[PDB]
DNA sequence: ATCAATATCCACCTGCAGATTCTACCAAAAGTGTATTTGGAAACTGCTCCATCAAAAGGCATGTTCAGCTGAATTCAGCTGAACATGCCTTTTGATGGAGCAGTTTCCAAATACACTTTTGGTAGAATCTGCAGGTGGATATTGAT
DNA sequence: ATCAATATCCACCTGCAGATTCTACCAAAAGTGTATTTGGAAACTGCTCCATCAAAAGGCATGTTCAGCTGAATTCAGCTGAACATGCCTTTTGATGGAGCAGTTTCCAAATACACTTTTGGTAGAATCTGCAGGTGGATATTGAT
């Protein structure tokens, strides 16, 4: 119904990945850095929103929760505060 | 449509440590992780612990142990010492 | 009937005893739960509880703050060696991170 | 009578301390949403999200990012440079055990 | 006294590789492996079933489980094998 | 007749079952559950034997040895990922020299 | 003691690790490592043995006092 | 008189040590370690056999972990040399 | 890149010690036949929130230019760390007692389970309360070209 | 050894969005009584471990020599940061339907409970047969003199 989704790792802006480098504290960024990052995030996403989904379908539901992602990162040892209730 | 939270005692222990100081809604949404992180962590050490030595009960010895094997140093003897004297008191 | 007292005010806690209690029977720990164990670990978890808002407390008012938000409590979090250590793995959604520049960055 | 013009460096390092300081997430909202449906789109259809789903997406996402990128300098920093280049990225993920 | 795994081992080994045997410390390694394995399934399934307030565990959370703690080729495999299995039995 | 057989299976249904109900997990468990998951457990044995024994032979042994386990593991991009943070003891590391480190 | 642990067997260590040289600084470095870990490693699998009321430290001990290196250890149930 | 040329050898030492399996630290100076160390979390202990070999099988996968890491970092800055700055970077990425 | 010379790695061998496989006894666990209860799924349905779009204003992404200074390449030698011979001492391997832990069993006092009934602390929503976000302006460390 | 151009710091202000307090019903904790489970004290008993003694082997400490790795010094091309114009699209705030969570109620398919028999898996010695300790020869590298 909304317009088809395509190509939105694009999103992940140049100076947005250069200011997620400087709060990171980098000073320099190599020109290749900026596909590397895309291609990082995206395996990162793919792989919590896979697991959400497996979460949300488990439950027969049709949206993914905020618990639904919080569980879901469990998988890559990571504990996600402040989105329970 | 009712939910239970710990906010009204993360709020009593706040106004224990800091009387004027007040907490923003996010900020009490990552203090209810928070203890229910550690719940989860201390409870499940245990009932591995409990497993482990084939006993069917959970005990303080068990909460203490796994408090002990989960918090580092000063903050597990800090901790160790709330719970024995919570413990006490109840009894008493 | 004797008069109700609650588990809680009799171990001297600000945290509910009766509801660990509960959340100890229904989450399959154990087959039984002793008389204890909930007292012991309410008093762990309130303890811990005021160990991060001391340490959040005092970063508000190092800010001129009387609230605090996420940002305090990562600020507690990380300056601090135990509780760094014990919530390594943990992230405080809008807690940002340490002012930290490497000294090689710096002007010559 | 030339304009003012700071040297490489002075500008990031602001930026350093601009960020460092602040808790506001990095990438913008609406694309990051985007991204957000097309990746789950493509693993069953015509999902929904909660709306804080969607921002504990985010928030995780940003902070693994900044964390990578502390590693990653470390690691340019270590091979005598300034600048973080791929092979920084690629060492932090292996050493991470992400690789 | 005490259980293992050993002998159903041995009999999966042996339907494997009929001519080949098993030192008694690689032995004890399978062992370990299969009760690491078994407590990361029923331990996801158990969170599982209390994430979603059932009091018990089925097959369905088992097959979750294993979604959720396998990586990709060896998730859909063990999955196309305990549904076999199940519906075997159930016949 | 056991549920193991019923099952097709050579894992036993029946420990399963009991190793679930004491485990505390859960206050029930269904009766696909241990079939279920005693098929996975049998399924991830094979997998690992059947490398492990691969190994073992293209080092001219009949036993499998630890060594051969590690080998079978870590040379196999699955598994060597669903076992990322275990030790196999006795089991030693991969032939790998970096390149860089070669002669000329 | 922990001195013990010796130069040639640090070396094999780091040969098994696939590093061709070797500083001298290494050495030292490594006790001082594997100082840290062994104590963190034994503090826990004692915790378990007190546990327990026992006085003799087990191989299990062991083994779930490595769990909290989020480390995995085979061979010794 | 003849001598391999430096490198050689230790080439010849990572191939061996690799393909074997035997533990590289000599048991009674490990064994030693562990109970001095055990003494100052509590008095009195004993030790299962298999305990402290548990404990020596860890050690060891745990420091050839180490220097696989390590030496990725001296080779990471152009180096063959492993330095301590080696093990520092490497322990600071994996969190310890 | 040759030969010649040299050292080490790697199948392949045998004999036999010992590590694995086979065997048989037997508590303990699984199976079995019946009986009984109950979790959760289906079928509802109310009613949150979620999807999507709208408008408007301005924050920010993009693309360009230009040059400062970074990374990459190169050179060279001081001194580190490898390789090797020698001979001592620490570990290893094997023998022997015996003290002291684990591991058990019985059995009651004490602990805990759990239903029933009663009371009150915790919640949701309403009503009050107030920090601090932005907004304005001036002071003030800092930067870079002279 | 300055200034001009900038960015950043620091009070001070007020209104209202978000936080805290008030209110009152009721879900769940507590008090009470009865049933069931368990912990540990006492009295065992083998059997792991600790202590001790011993010889000897091979691994290590040490001292020597020098190959070649690291780090310093130096040079330069072109990448990446800084800054500016442009104009897009994100943000913000609100609308409009309606998908799909949740809350209820009913009631079987599936699960537990229990008494008892049958089957099996763990254990320890016997019987089998693999690996491994050394030994040899061929394949394979390495090193130095040209
Ligand atoms: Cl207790
Ligand atoms: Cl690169
Ligand atoms: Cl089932
Ligand atoms: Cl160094
Ligand atoms: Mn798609
Ligand atoms: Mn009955
Ligand atoms: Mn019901
Ligand atoms: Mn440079
Ligand atoms: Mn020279
Ligand atoms: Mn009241
Ligand atoms: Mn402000
Ligand atoms: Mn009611
Ligand atoms: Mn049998
Ligand atoms: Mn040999």
């Amino acid at each position: 119904h909304r317009k088809v989704l395509r190509d939105n790792i694009q999103g992940i802006t140049k100076p947005a990945i250069r200011r997620l480098a400087r709060r990171g504290g980098v000073k320099r960024i190599s020109g290749l850095i900026y596909e590397e990052t895309r291609g990082v995030l995206k395996v990162f996403l793919e792989n919590v929103i896979r697991d959400a989904v497996t979460y949300t379908e488990h439950a027969k539901r049709k949206t993914v929760t905020a618990m639904d992602v919080v569980y879901a990162l469990k998988r890559q040892g990571r504990t996600l505060y402040g989105f329970g209730g | 449509s009712r939910k239970e939270s710990y906010s009204i005692y993360v709020y009593k222990v706040l106004k224990q440590v800091h009387p004027d100081t007040g907490i923003s809604s996010k900020a009490m949404g990552i203090m209810n992780s928070f203890v229910n992180d550690i719940f989860e962590r201390i409870a499940g050490k245990a009932s591995r612990l409990a497993h482990y030595n084939k006993r069917s009960t959970i005990t303080s010895r068990e909460i203490q142990t796994a408090v002990r094997l989960l918090l580092p140093g000063e903050l597990a003897k800090h901790a160790v010492s709330e719970g024995t004297k919570a413990v006490t008191k109840y009894t008493s | 009937r004797a008069k109700a007292k609650t588990r809680s005010s009799r171990a001297g806690l600000q945290f509910p005893v009766g509801r660990v209690h509960r959340l100890l029977r229904k989450g399959n720990y154990s087959e039984r739960v002793g008389a204890g164990a909930p007292v012991y670990l309410a008093a762990v978890l309130e303890y811990l509880t005021a160990e991060i808002l001391e340490l959040a407390g005092n970063a508000a008012r190092d800010n001129k703050k009387t609230r605090i938000i996420p940002r305090h409590l990562q600020l507690a979090i990380r300056n601090d060696e135990e509780l760094n250590k014990l919530l390594g793995r943990v992230t405080i959604a809008q807690g940002g991170v340490l002012p930290n520049i490497q000294a090689v960055l710096l002007p010559k | 009578k030339k304009p003012h013009r700071y040297r490489p460096g002075t500008v990031a390092l602001r930026e350093i301390r601009r960020y460092q300081k602040s808790t506001e997430l990095l990438i913008r909202k609406l694309p990051f949403q985007r991204l957000v449906r097309e990746i789950a789109q493509d693993f069953k259809t015509d999902l929904r999200f909660q709306s804080s789903a969607v921002m504990a997406l985010q928030e995780a996402c940003e902070a693994y990012l900044v964390g990578l990128f502390e590693d990653t300098n470390l690691c340019a920093i270590h091979a005598k440079r300034v600048t973080i280049m791929p092979k920084d990225i690629q060492l932090a993920r292996r050493i991470r055990g992400e690789r």
